[PDB]
């Protein structure tokens, strides 16, 4: 269901950022994630893996890139979900054909903001607003640690609208 | 003006525990990737840990993997390395240092070094005898005199000449470990001729591991 | 990560240039950093890098006496964090020859019963010495050990330190204990003697 698209977006990531930022596990951090808190969870295991690297454009970028390959590889009636989980999330009103130019538009234009660039802070901390799962099974998911607080702002992003889709 | 104290070490049997701390001074100790490394006597500079700025991601090496712990309070800004099942390779000098983060990772300050020697001997004071200002020479004749750290285990011994006041051609040497198993050293001071009299030449030998302070005259 | 430097023992005067290189295995990428460790004395820090790695390179130049130390190179950026071999600078001298002192056992180790003579070879270049230990005119083995200081920050010479020791009972059979110096800037051996008492 929802773990099978999300498990290949979660190695998407992982593997953009070690081809497209020569990244790693075992690469130092400009910033590590302290908490990760979530304020109403029921079924999701959500674990902070350290996958960090310099070029903060290129995290962004590779990222984006595998959240646009993700999607295209949907179905046409699973992609139709998709304009929810923005407004959801972001409360961008969105349709299926303009999706994915109004994510790279905010992750660009939102995680190169001076208030995001400039933080400083060294342990960051992430709070999901909502998250739901089957007792049995619970949806499994990551925060891929990019290192930088621009590439971890997209993470973040991306990881607010999966959040998002269990409900 | 930033420091890092290092304090813990000493002499144990195989198998035993030791926990260093580094006490850290003149930074933000919540923005720095702190580590331990160790050097081994005489060869060789090895990595042994690192801990990240909260403790969430820590990285060992694979020689001390599965024994030791490495662990931070932030508040008390110290650093410890708990060395537990330890075995007579992990013997070395151990050093803390402050990884770049701010910068460019590297280790821009360590500290000072506590010694761990680990044996299953035992430990053995020292006795100093002093190198007498002989006339005898050859280049100069400029005075020449000394102590004589014997017979100690463990290694090292801290020799100083006049209490930190003599420091001019005063030479401390590799100690060399005779058949005995313990370890002989000898401190010589090359020091003027004239001022045998008037001055008090006094080698202020330390050995920790045995509480042995010794004094002695020349 | 396997970072192999070479090379392990080079020495240039003062004035003149010397290179030191740790190539590695992977490419570990613009992040290789170098480290000074004085001799007995907390590594210091003297360069770094950050953003293929396969070969680097270090030339110190402007070499002052000051600069007689151990040079390492670190990955700075993967774990495990591995270090190179090192590498062992020496700066070089006008040949100068040991100031030789003889010094005769302690009444106090006399009465302990066991007695060591020590003879000091002080300030000289190069390291290359030897001691021969003679009693009586006559050369003692198995029983002398040496030990020899790192280079001086000052005056580029090293020190050595025989020790001889003996038996009480060997001390007193005998009267005239010697110390035979050959060295570079010697055109003799420097043999000073003691002899028991006086």
């Amino acid at each position: 269901s929802i773990q099978t698209t999300v498990n290949t977006l979660s190695e998407r990531i992982s593997s953009k950022l070690e081809q497209e930022a020569n990244a790693s596990a075992q690469t130092k951090c400009d910033i590590e994630i302290g908490n990760f808190y979530i304020r109403q969870n029921h079924g999701c295991n959500i674990t902070v893996k350290n996958m960090c690297s310099a070029d903060a454009d290129a995290q962004l970028d590779a990222v984006l890139s595998a959240a646009t390959e993700t999607y295209s590889g949907l179905t046409p009636e699973q992609k139709a979900y998709v304009p929810a989980m923005f407004t959801a999330a972001l409360n961008i009103q969105t349709s299926v054909n303009t999706v994915v130019r109004d994510f790279e538009n905010y992750v660009k234009q939102t995680c190169n903001s001076s208030a995001v660039v400039d933080n400083k802070l060294k342990i960051q901390n992430v709070i999901i607003d909502e998250c739901y799962g089957a007792p049995g099974s619970p949806t499994n998911m990551e925060f891929i640690n990019t290192g930088s607080s621009k590439g971890n702002c997209a993470i973040k992003a991306l990881m607010q609208l999966t959040t998002k889709a269990t409900t | 003006q930033v420091q890092l104290l290092e304090s813990g070490g000493g002499l144990v049997k195989p198998g035993g525990s030791l926990r260093l701390s580094c006490a850290a001074s003149g930074f933000t100790f919540r923005d720095y990737y702190m580590s331990w490394i160790r050097e081994a006597p005489g060869k060789g500079l090895e990595w042994v840990a690192s801990i990240s700025r909260s403790g969430t991601t820590i990285y060992y090496a694979d020689s001390v993997k599965g024994r030791f712990t490495i662990s931070r309070d932030n508040a008390k800004n110290s650093l410890y390395l708990q060395m537990n099942s330890l075995r007579a390779e992990d013997t070395a000098v151990y050093y803390c240092a402050r990884d770049e983060a701010s910068s460019n990772y590297a280790f821009d300050y360590w500290g000072q070094g506590t010694p761990v020697t680990v044996s299953s001997a035992s430990t053995k004071g020292p006795s100093v005898f002093p190198l007498a200002p002989s006339s005898k020479s050859t280049s100069g004749g400029t005075a020449a005199l000394g102590c004589l750290v014997k017979d100690y285990f463990p290694e090292p011994v801290t020799v100083s000449w006049n209490s930190g006041a003599l420091t001019s051609g005063v030479h401390t040497f590799p100690a060399v470990l005779q058949s005995s198993g313990l370890y002989s050293l000898s401190s010589v001071v090359t020091v003027p001729s004239s001022s045998l009299g008037t001055q008090t030449y006094i080698c202020n030998v330390n050995h920790k591991p045995s509480n042995t302070k010794v004094d002695k005259k020349v | 990560i396997q970072l192999t430097q070479s090379p392990s023992s080079v020495s240039a005067s003062v004035g003149d240039g010397v290179t030191i290189t740790c190539r590695a295995s992977q490419p570990i990428g613009t992040w290789v950093a170098w480290y000074q460790q004085k001799p007995g004395k907390a590594p210091k820090l003297l360069i770094s890098g950050a953003s293929s790695g396969t070969d680097f390179t270090l030339t110190i130049s402007s070499l002052q006496p000051d600069d007689s130390a151990t040079y390492f190179c670190q990955q700075t950026n993967t774990f495990p964090l591995t270090f190179g071999q090192g590498t062992r600078l020496e700066i070089k001298r006008t040949v100068a020859a040991p100031s030789v002192f003889i010094f005769p056992p302690s009444d106090e180790q006399l009465k302990s019963g066991t007695a060591s003579v020590v003879c000091l070879l002080n300030n000289f270049y190069p390291r290359e010495a030897k001691v021969q230990w003679k009693v009586d005119n006559a050369l003692q083995s198995g029983n002398s050990q040496e030990s020899v200081t790192e280079q001086d920050s000052k005056d580029s010479t090293y020190s050595l330190s025989s020790t001889l020791t003996l038996s009480k009972a060997d001390y007193e059979k005998h009267k005239v204990y010697a110390c035979e110096v050959t060295h570079q800037g010697l055109s003799s051996p420097v043999t000073k003697s003691f002899n028991r008492g006086e």
